[PDB]
């Protein structure tokens, strides 16, 4: 996808992750475990709802038509009445295929794109606590029980409190 | 030590491949089909006023062949047209029956109003054998059979003005006997005249004495025309033998009415989009099923499935 | 102490509403209208060359209606014709008038060439009272109603070459009287006979004695007819009676000409873009004021607006 | 949007910015300012109306077409010009409708994109000197008066002057 | 001193010019022309069937011109038309002459059965030295022109069924005699009638008698008309003087089948897609040689050419 | 682009890279040199070559259809058989328009993204070992010979051996 998260540096998805779309996993003192994070799945899933409303139950009123199945031979009226169908069904397939062909595109970068924010967002709040070990895990740099990986998910975590922890962890030789 | 934290995104075991701009061939964790390939097999009724044609076709209901005398004065949003009807009165022709056709269909109804022609001088009501009515010799119903009185025919100037605020749809036809001899014993002349006119039109109309090849036994023919009155017009017939008089007028309307060729049987359902396989549910917005559609319909495509991503990329363990 | 460093972007109090592959409704700084939805009421003069055909109809002015004889000769882009438009000559119809007013407003000119057709035998000329012109009695300036001269009217086989590099457009017409009576009066037998023909066509036209209801009081009729004569070839009209002969030809141009019906008035300015409605602008991509057009114009949509975003999404304070 | 900046990490807009689409605030020991960024609201400008370019001013000529109106019924000839026309403008419809929709995703897109370069672009430029705080600021770890604040809107902040300074208020405990 | 690690990206020193959303003229390392403009001025032979009308149109390899009697019951994909093609037989017309041509193109084949036709009372196959083959005056080889024989013409009424699964196409033909005289000397009787009917159809013709300008020195013609009958109907002639009689019938078919109008030679080489100006190579999806088309070919559009970046942005040193 | 990268704070290709699209630039110890990715040049080729794939040598067969030249004027007809053709091809030539530009911004996006997607796992994999000067060019802060080099282009560099020598520079005075 066009923004490398999706089938990039995140190496696969977590088919045991069933209770969103993105995630996060960790791994500390207290154990390793899973949680979804709802506001980047429903950012997706709020997109992809937006283009099936402009696409699903929309369909077009037509009454009296032109005859399109023909018992007789006619010549030049007839070639008309074909004609018209023909260019006319022609047109809408090429819509439909170009549609679906962009519209999937977008789906497939646009889910990249909410997996690549949710890292980024990750990053900064981290701050100096943290270093990005280049396959969407953060090594974090000093002790961080269950309440401490809550607080990052929920967005309540203060870099402060545990900066000089960090920064120690870091920058030792 | 300290802590681990790792992003990512959910994958299912069971994917599905979708097109991209540059993929033929990419899996998602979820699509949905765009494209309708299948019917239920039968015509809902409702909501769209469905009339069964059953043996008779539009323009026999509209002349009123015998077994079509249930249809008088219907209407319909969708005319059902069988394959399997066949007409059984006088046999016929209609030069631009396929025109004819289309005018009655979006009209949308068989409404009839009787007129008062002043016919006379000639015998009203011809009958034949080949038209069979409850067991009697008989005609189209909405056509008057003028033959000649005390031998002779005398010439016809009838005038009726259109004083209604609606058009009238007229239907009358020229009568094909098969020898000189049958045509003097039916309008004492050798030659027929009819001409129909409006003052915005003329169509006149000289028969074809002659044998044609024989259809349930008929040799001869009856063709069949059609002029349109509007308000403060007049029809004037001015005819001198082998007319096939209108009885009066149907209506034409305007409005949202077709018809269709189907041999799918109506069910007692409800469905918006009608197509000659059967009704097809309206919720995607392409379909397959059929070019011939009526109602709220998706579109006619020629791909049989067209997959909309509704999930990331696919990306297993 | 330090520093902050905010890297931001603008906002408005009063952002727009547009659609996107997402979302029906997202507000944004600015947008534009695609969609011309409104129209100044009158058509431009310029920069097309506007004949307005006031109470004449394109095939009224073809003929010489006696009150669109200001119109002789005369060329257009386009062609206005006004629904209060209406014939006071005398009363004809035109079989297929559909075809032969769309090849005239297509070739854009009403240039006429008379020609010395050799009429002998017959009175030229003829005229009627309901066809007035300068309070005498008259007819159609471009045709020539031939009739008997002493009791008498021969077989006419008049020959005209297209020794021209143009095509020429020939319009004849049959006239069709009301009674046998008047039909001798006229012509001096009882049956007439037009064939027009060139090498590779031939026109055959019988009348049709009888009564029609009354136009401005008149129960007959004239049918107009039309016949294309290339470089190389020949206009043969060999009659017999009821011919209402050619007195020329009008030159047929191919361009950029067309018909459009509209009572909008003609003002005094310059648009590209026509309609009915009257002249739009044509800055814009699309319109949903008319279907009908002329010129360098919008292409029509059903949609009455189309917003395109032309600033980022509008997210205030 | 699918940067993620533009109603995303970026809180809102800014009003009382009317001199330009992208720009800097600072406060400093001088004060707090706004200066706009040429630039990168000239990239959004320039390719805005690159798209009007392409469809404001563009209309196409025709002359002598079908009638499309009828005061007669005529059943099968009349049938199928009323379809061609019908069939004609559901086609543009169709195409005015995806046009615009395609259009706006793009433009919406582009101009997070613009926010989001302009960004990155300060990110590098302030070097060990600064920390990302998450919702489009830098803290600058030093002394930044005016005219230092001028050099990086300016792109000529020399980082290596303030570096001692920077990592020392960065690292401290 | 440590290290310096720079990604990059290629550049060309001779970029190309495409199109984008945003941008008419933005450089990148390579790009590959959509539009097909050109064509190499022949049609080649393979894989389509191609017959080359040469002298003959169509019609005239139909009816059977002298000069096109190499075309009896050949097949085609495409056959073509060259403009300067001209009849040498009887000089004749087609009313819509394009829908003959149309369904006897798209039918795809010439292939004919003659049939024993009862002529009784009649002499048959009737020359003219307007159609000379092999030095002697000749005919239409699939039509029969019948006259009187003991200066008697009597009235017929031939049958002739379709027992095949096949449809049959019947060509027939009206002869006008330029006099009243050669008329009698021809038939026997003043006035001719044909009528062409089977059970669901019926044409009727009247000759007219007169004087046409000349081709290739001739003032008399013969009008064509078809008549197709399915299985188990039957085609019913019942005439009293100048019918051109069909020898029997065309088989109609249906498939693939067209015809152009070209003057491009026939190659020996191989294309699928054919136009007017030549053959084209269909590996672009467009192509702006000629709307007319047949085969697999590019979709015709205006511009001239369409460039599909094949690389990045080119950014040079 | 809408990445930033080509044409961006990348700025300008390399001529003189003839067997690859994206690729490495060093200087070291021991010389300078320039390598391609294979990777990266591979996944913009296999996108562009999807395209092509999509569009070149896939026509559709038409037979029968319409007359397209007329030597006679008819009027009703003919006019009717001109307005179907002329509404065909301007579909069509407006539907390859419309591709074209969709597909070369798609070409030159995508392209610029995987200079980024580059660009980006580059500078993950040195962790603290360079710094980012801002031009697509990473300072690296210890010895890095050409096997060193060779290691960060195929992705066995191992930071953690170089990273006290690389802190030590980095934070120096
Ligand atoms: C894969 O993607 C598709 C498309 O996103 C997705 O299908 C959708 O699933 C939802 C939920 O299952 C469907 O919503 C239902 O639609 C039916 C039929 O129209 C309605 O009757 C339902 O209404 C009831 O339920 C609602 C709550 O869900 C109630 O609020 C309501 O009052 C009713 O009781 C309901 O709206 C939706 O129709 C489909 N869409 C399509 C296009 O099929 C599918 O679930 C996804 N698959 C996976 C494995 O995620
Ligand atoms: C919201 O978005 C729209 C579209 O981007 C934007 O509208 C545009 O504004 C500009 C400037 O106001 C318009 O440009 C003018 O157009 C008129 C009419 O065609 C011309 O007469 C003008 O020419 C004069 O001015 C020029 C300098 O501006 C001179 O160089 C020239 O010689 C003339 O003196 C001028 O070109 C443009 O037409 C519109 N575009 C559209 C499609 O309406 C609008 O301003 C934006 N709104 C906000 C609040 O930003
Ligand atoms: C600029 O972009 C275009 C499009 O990407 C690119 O053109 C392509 O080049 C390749 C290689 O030169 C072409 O592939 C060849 O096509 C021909 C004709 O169809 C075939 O005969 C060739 O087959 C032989 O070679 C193959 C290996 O290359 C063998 O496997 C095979 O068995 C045959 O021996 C071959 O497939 C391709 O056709 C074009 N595409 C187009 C649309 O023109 C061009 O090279 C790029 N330019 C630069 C400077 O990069
Ligand atoms: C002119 O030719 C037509 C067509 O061939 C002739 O029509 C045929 O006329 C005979 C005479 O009765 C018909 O025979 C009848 O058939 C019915 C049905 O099977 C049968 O029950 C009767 O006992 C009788 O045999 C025959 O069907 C009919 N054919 C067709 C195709 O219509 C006609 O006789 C000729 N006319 C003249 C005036 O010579
Ligand atoms: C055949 O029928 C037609 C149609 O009904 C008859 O036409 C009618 O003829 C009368 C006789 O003159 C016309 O009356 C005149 O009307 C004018 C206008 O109001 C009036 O000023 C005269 O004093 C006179 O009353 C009548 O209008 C006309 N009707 C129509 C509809 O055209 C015709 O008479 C019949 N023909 C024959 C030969 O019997
Ligand atoms: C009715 O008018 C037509 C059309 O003008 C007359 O046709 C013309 O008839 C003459 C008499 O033979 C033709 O002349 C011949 O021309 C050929 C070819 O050059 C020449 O070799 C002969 O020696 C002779 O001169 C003339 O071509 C012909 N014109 C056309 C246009 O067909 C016809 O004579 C008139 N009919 C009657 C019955 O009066
Ligand atoms: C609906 O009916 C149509 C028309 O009968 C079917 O399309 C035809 O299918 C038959 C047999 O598969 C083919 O021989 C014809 O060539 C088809 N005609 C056309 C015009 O496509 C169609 O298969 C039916 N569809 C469904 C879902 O029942
Ligand atoms: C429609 O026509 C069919 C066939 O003509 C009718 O079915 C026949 O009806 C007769 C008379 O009652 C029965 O003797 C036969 O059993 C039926 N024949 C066949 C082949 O089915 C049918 O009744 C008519 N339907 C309607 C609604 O009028
Ligand atoms: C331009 O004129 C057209 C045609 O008269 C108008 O469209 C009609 O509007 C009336 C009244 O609103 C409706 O009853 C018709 O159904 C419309 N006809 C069609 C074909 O759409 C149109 O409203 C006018 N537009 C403007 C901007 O003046
Ligand atoms: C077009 O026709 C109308 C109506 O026939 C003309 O208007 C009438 O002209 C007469 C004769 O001078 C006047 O007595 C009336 O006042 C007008 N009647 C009405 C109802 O307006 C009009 O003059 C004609 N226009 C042109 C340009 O010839
Ligand atoms: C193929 O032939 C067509 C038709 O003859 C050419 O198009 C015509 O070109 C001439 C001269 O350039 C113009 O006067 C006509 O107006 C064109 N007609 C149409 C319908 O476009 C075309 O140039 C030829 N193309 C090639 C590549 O040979
Ligand atoms: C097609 O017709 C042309 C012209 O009628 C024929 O060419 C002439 O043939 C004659 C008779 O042998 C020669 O005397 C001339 O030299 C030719 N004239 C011209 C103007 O070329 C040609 O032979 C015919 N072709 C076919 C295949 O029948
Ligand atoms: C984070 O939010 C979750 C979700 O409701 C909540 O249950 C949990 O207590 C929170 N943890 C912390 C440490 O804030
Ligand atoms: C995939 O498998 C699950 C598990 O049974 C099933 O419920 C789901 O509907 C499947 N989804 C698709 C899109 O095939
Ligand atoms: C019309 O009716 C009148 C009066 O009855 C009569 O003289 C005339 O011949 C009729 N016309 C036709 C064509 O029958
Ligand atoms: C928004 O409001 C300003 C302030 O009056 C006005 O000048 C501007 O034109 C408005 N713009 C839009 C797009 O509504
Ligand atoms: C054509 O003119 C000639 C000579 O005047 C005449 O004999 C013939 O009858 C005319 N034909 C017709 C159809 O009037
Ligand atoms: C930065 O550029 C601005 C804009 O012209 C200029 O006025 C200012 O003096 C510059 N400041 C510095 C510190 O370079
Ligand atoms: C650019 O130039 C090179 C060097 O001669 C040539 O081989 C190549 O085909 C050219 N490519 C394009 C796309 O013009
Ligand atoms: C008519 O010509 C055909 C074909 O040359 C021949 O078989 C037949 O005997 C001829 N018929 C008569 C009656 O001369
Ligand atoms: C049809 O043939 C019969 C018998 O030969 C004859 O009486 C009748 O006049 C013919 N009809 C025509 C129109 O020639
Ligand atoms: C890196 O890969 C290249 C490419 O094959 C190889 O030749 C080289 O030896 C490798 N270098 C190191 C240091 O791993």
């Amino acid at each position: 996808g066009i923004f490398g998260a999706i089938a990039g540096f995140i190496e696969n998805g977590w088919e045991g992750m069933v209770d969103g779309w993105y995630g996060f996993r960790h791994q500390n003192s207290e154990g390793r475990g899973q949680a979804a994070d709802l506001k980047s799945t429903q950012a997706a899933i709020d997109q992809i709802n937006g283009k099936l409303n402009r696409l699903i139950g929309k369909t077009n009123e037509k009454f009296h038509q032109i005859e399109k199945e023909f018992s007789e031979v006619e010549g030049r009226i007839q070639d008309l009445e074909k004609y018209v169908e023909d260019t006319k069904i022609d047109l809408w397939s090429y819509n439909a295929e170009l549609l679906v062909a962009l519209e999937n595109q977008h789906t497939i970068d646009l889910t990249d794109s909410e997996m690549n924010k949710l890292f980024e967002k990750t990053k900064k709040q981290l701050r100096e606590n943290a270093e990005d070990m280049g396959n969407g895990c953060f090594k974090i740099y000093h002790k961080c029980d269950n309440a401490c990986i809550g607080s990052i998910r929920n967005g309540t975590y203060d870099h402060d409190v545990y900066r000089d922890e960090a920064l120690n962890n870091r920058f030792q030789i | 030590p300290g802590a681990t934290l790792c992003l990512g995104h959910h994958a299912v075991p069971n994917g599905t491949i979708v097109k991209t701009i540059t993929n033929d061939q990419i899996e998602v964790t979820n699509a949905t089909e765009l494209v309708q390939n299948s019917s239920i097999g039968e015509i809902c009724d409702s909501p769209h006023q469905i009339l069964d044609g059953e043996n008779c076709t539009l323009i026999d209901a509209l002349l009123g062949d015998p077994q079509c005398d249930g249809f008088q004065n219907k209407k319909w949003d969708l005319f059902v047209e069988r394959s399997k009807a066949y007409s059984n009165c006088y046999p016929y022709d209609v030069p631009d029956y396929a025109s004819l056709r289309s005018l009655v269909a979006s009209s949308g109804t068989l409404e009839f109003n009787n007129e008062s022609f002043n016919w006379t001088g000639v015998t009203q009501n011809g009958t034949s054998s080949a038209c069979i009515r409850r067991s009697n010799n008989s005609f189209f119903s909405r056509l008057n059979w003028l033959t000649q009185l005390n031998f002779k025919y005398p010439a016809l100037n009838v005038t009726m003005p259109n004083n209604e605020q609606f058009d009238k749809l007229y239907i009358w036809g020229v009568h094909h006997p098969v020898t000189d001899k049958d045509q003097i014993f039916l309008y004492a002349q050798s030659s027929g005249r009819i001409t129909v006119s409006t003052k915005r039109s003329q169509q006149a109309v000289i028969p074809n004495i002659g044998y044609r090849p024989r259809i349930r036994n008929i040799p001869s023919r009856i063709s069949i025309y059609w002029t349109i009155v509007k308000p403060g017009d007049i029809l004037l017939i001015n005819s001198t033998g082998n007319l096939i008089a209108p009885r009066g007028y149907f209506k034409i309307r305007s409005g949202k009415s077709s018809i269709m060729r189907s041999d799918a049987p109506i069910g007692k359902c409800n469905s918006e989009c009608i197509t000659p396989n059967g009704s097809i549910p309206n919720d995607k917005p392409f379909q397959n099923v059929n070019r011939i559609t009526y109602g709220a319909c998706p579109r006619y495509v020629k791909q049989s499935t067209l997959k909309l991503a509704t999930g990331m990329r696919n990306v297993p363990e």
